[PDB]
């Protein structure tokens, strides 16, 4: 199961 | 044996063309399971591997949505890019990114990744602590500034050694029969004459799973490491890989070549020559 | 920062004329990720070539499966004609059943 992004670059 | 499971994202900016495509794939060992393609007709997480498939309705709905909010983040880490490195938005840019766990022999977790990459070049890497960063220019040290401040290596840590380890252990259950099974190389010698005194000998490993391989010649027991062809590992499209090893030999001292094998399907590494029978 | 692709042409099984089989054109070590890969039989381009998902190597440069169904016979010729912006021309790597 792949992680969910939470910040930008 | 020990297994890994890995993302790998690339988002590819096309000005005039559209967003830039975001395509994930992911991996358990050297067999893809899902995939995420943002031009497909529909995007969908989809299946890649027949023991995924049967995660129910909630896995694929959950996926799906999440790769989709990846894309829009990816999406505007391009942006972001082009800021950082003073970059006009005429060009076409790529940013890549690989995230995962590899588990030992025992089980647990050995090591956890997080790395990104612009144009090809690192970018930004999770160090193997799980909590503090290596940025590879200004502008990679601009993101970690940022990520040092919303403490995100605690996220990924928690991923790492949670999420990721669970459905990676889940998933080698699920798909013992083919994720748990080595299948040896398939080994022989050819010879193929040049000229008069001169001939190629060819080590060949054929229908091995995983990748990982050693193929090595030797002459008169000596390494011949800078005598060696050496073909990149291959796949065969059946979820093996192939490789070979080549020597050019002098006509008559061919029995003085040895190759060597060494796979973790193999109890013990071959040694093969060349049989003129 | 642009690295040019590899190219190896060969079948999923030895080669046997006559029998059913798999050609298969792997590029790989390139970058950027667009890149155009025809298989050909007889200079001609095959209609239906499908390819793998595209993924990266350590080194972040792409690698891609081509692949189509074909019978190997003695008389006709194989191969892979790869593009990409490294490139002057298209490079065609002709199929040896011994590579």
């Amino acid at each position: 199961v792949s992680f969910i992004e939470f910040v930008g670059w | 044996g020990s297994h890994s499971m890995r993302y790998f994202y690339t988002a590819m900016s096309r000005p005039g063309r559209g967003e830039p495509r975001f395509i994930a794939v992911g991996y358990v060992d050297d067999t893809q399971f899902v995939r995420f393609d943002s031009d497909a007709a529909s995007p969908r997480t989809e299946p890649r591997a027949p023991w995924i498939e049967q995660e129910g309705p909630e896995y694929w709905d959950g996926e799906t949505r999440n790769m989709k909010a990846s894309a829009q983040t990816y999406r505007e880490n391009l942006r972001i890019a082009l800021r950082y490195y003073n970059q006009s938005e005429a060009g076409s840019h790529i940013i890549q990114r690989m995230y995962g766990c590899d588990l030992g022999p025992d089980g647990r977790l050995l090591r956890g990744h997080d790395q990104s990459a612009y144009d090809g070049k690192d970018y930004i890497a999770l160090n193997e602590d799980l909590s503090s960063w290596t940025a590879a220019d200004t502008a990679a040290q601009i993101t970690q500034r940022k990520w040092e401040a919303a403490r995100v290596a605690e996220q990924l840590r928690a991923y790492l050694e949670g999420l990721c380890v669970e459905w990676l252990r889940r998933y080698l259950e699920n798909g013992k029969e083919t994720l748990q099974r080595a299948d040896p190389p398939k080994t022989h010698v050819t010879h193929h004459p040049v000229s008069d005194h001169e001939a190629t000998l060819r080590c060949w490993a054929l229908g091995f799973y995983p990748a990982e391989i050693t193929l090595t010649w030797q002459r008169d027991g000596e390494d011949q490491t800078q005598d060696t062809e050496l073909v990149e590992t291959r796949p065969a499209g059946d979820r093996t890989f192939q490789k070979w090893a080549a020597v050019v030999v002098p006509s008559g001292e061919e029995q003085r070549y040895t190759c060597h094998v060494q796979h973790e399907g193999l109890p013990k590494p071959l040694t093969l020559r060349w049989e003129p029978s | 920062i642009q690295r040019t692709p590899k190219i190896q042409v060969y079948s999923r099984h030895p080669a046997e004329n006559g029998k059913s089989n798999f050609l298969n054109c792997y590029v790989s070590g390139f970058h950027p990720s667009d890149i155009e890969v025809d298989l050909l039989k007889n200079g001609e381009r095959i209609e239906k070539v499908e390819h793998s998902d595209l993924s990266f190597s350590k080194d972040w440069s792409f690698y891609l499966l081509y692949y189509t169904e074909f019978t190997p016979t003695e008389k006709d010729e194989y191969a892979c004609r790869v593009n990409h912006v490294t490139l002057s021309q298209p490079k065609i790597v002709k199929w040896d059943r011994d590579m």
